[PDB]
């Protein structure tokens, strides 16, 4: 049974709503654990209190940055990066939850959340989930981003955890 | 009113486009790895005794998307071509980015410089010659950088500037 997931958002520290999420643990095993321990918090750190800096409609929400809170940070269970597990999961269309990165191999904690298909993206990101869901919240974060990703309103995840 | 001058800075990832951009108008050096996305900066400054205002493109250096270029090179007055000088394949990506500007402008005769940056790295991996030679055949000057430091860093935006207003 894939893990699932919950990030409760927030716009200027006030409720927008609960987005939940699929782990592809039976696919991506590492990786899916990874974002469930950092949602959870039980390492100590994770995305609780964390931001979406970068929202650019048309294309993705990207977040996950719980250390230095600017979009260059966050580290994973496993140490700062990790390898790219697989690339068997596709960036097929929106609702897709997949690993940020800076080139091969280094995964962290920063995720992107897709509002459309980037498929320029497979084999590049590695795809680990699918928001379940609350899907409308992803599409109403969208509203606070821009061309270049900058946000106009600061959008949190006031709370994440795991559902039964 | 003072004239404004459209600078677009280009490279491969990681050369350091961003922080010398941000040297330059905040005057401080970004040590992390923010890879952009697109940025633009604005900063007045006087070269040859006239005030100008820079606006400053801080572009990607992203392989991916590099048809994605062409609307801002159309747009921009003058290049930095920026390599680092301890990443070879950044020196050679520069004929591609030198190629598409030339295309993009439709023009063999665009303002333009070349900036070998990170100067203040010890392993260098490309000779200042080389850069120097290949300045010389584009035409335009060689300027090295460090972002870190601030060596050359007016220099290479105030030549560019100088470089649109004799073109
Ligand atoms: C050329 C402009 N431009 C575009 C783009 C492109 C396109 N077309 C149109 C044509 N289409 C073809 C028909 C198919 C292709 C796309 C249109 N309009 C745009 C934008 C809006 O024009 C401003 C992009 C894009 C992306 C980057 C740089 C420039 C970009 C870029 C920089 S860094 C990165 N990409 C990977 C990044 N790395 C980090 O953040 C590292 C930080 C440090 O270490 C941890 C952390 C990362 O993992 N992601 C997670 C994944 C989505 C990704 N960010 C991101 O933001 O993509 C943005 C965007 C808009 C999807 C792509
Ligand atoms: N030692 C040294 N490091 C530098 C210099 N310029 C940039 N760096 C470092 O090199 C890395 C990449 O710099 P950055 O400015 O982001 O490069 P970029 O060309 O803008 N990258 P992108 O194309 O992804 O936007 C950062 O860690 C930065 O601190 C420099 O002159 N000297
Ligand atoms: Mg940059």
């Amino acid at each position: 049974v894939n893990p699932t997931v919950f990030f409760d958002i927030a716009v200027d520290g006030e409720p927008l709503g609960r987005v939940s999420f699929e782990l592809f643990a039976d696919k991506v095993p590492k990786t899916a654990e990874n974002f469930r321990a950092l949602s959870t918090g039980e390492k100590g750190f994770g995305y609780k209190g964390s931001c979406f800096h970068r929202i650019i409609p048309g294309f993705m929400c990207q977040g996950g940055d719980f250390t230095r809170h600017n979009g260059t940070g966050g580290k994973s269970i496993y140490g700062e990066k990790f390898e790219d597990e697989n690339f068997i999961l596709k960036h097929t269309g929106p609702g897709i939850l997949s690993m940020a990165n800076a080139g091969p191999n280094t995964n962290g904690s920063q995720f992107f959340i897709c509002t459309a298909k980037t498929e320029w993206l497979d084999g590049k990101h590695v795809v680990f989930g699918k928001v379940k869901e609350g899907m409308n919240i992803v599409e109403a974060m969208e509203r606070f981003g821009s061309r270049n990703g900058k946000t106009s309103k600061k959008i949190t995840i006031a709370d994440c955890g795991q559902l039964e | 009113g003072m004239t404004e001058y459209k600078l677009v800075v280009v490279g491969a990832g990681g050369v350091g486009k961003s922080a010398l951009t941000i040297q330059l108008i905040q005057n401080h050096f970004v040590d992390e790895y923010d890879p952009t996305i697109e940025d633009s900066y604005r900063k007045q400054v006087v070269i040859d005794g006239e005030t100008c205002l820079l606006d400053i493109l801080d572009t990607a250096g992203q392989e991916e998307y590099s048809a994605m270029r062409d609307q801002y090179m159309r747009t921009g007055e003058g290049f930095l071509c920026v390599f680092a000088i301890n990443n070879t394949k950044s020196f050679e990506d520069i004929h591609q980015y030198r190629e598409q500007i030339k295309r993009v402008k439709d023009s063999d005769d665009v303002p333009m410089v070349l900036v070998g940056n990170k100067c203040d790295l010890a392993a260098r991996t490309v000779e200042s010659r080389q850069a120097q030679d290949l300045a010389r055949s584009y035409g335009i000057p060689y300027i090295e950088t460090s972002a870190k430091t601030r060596q050359g860093v007016e220099d290479a935006f105030y030549t560019l500037v100088r470089e649109i207003r004799q073109h």
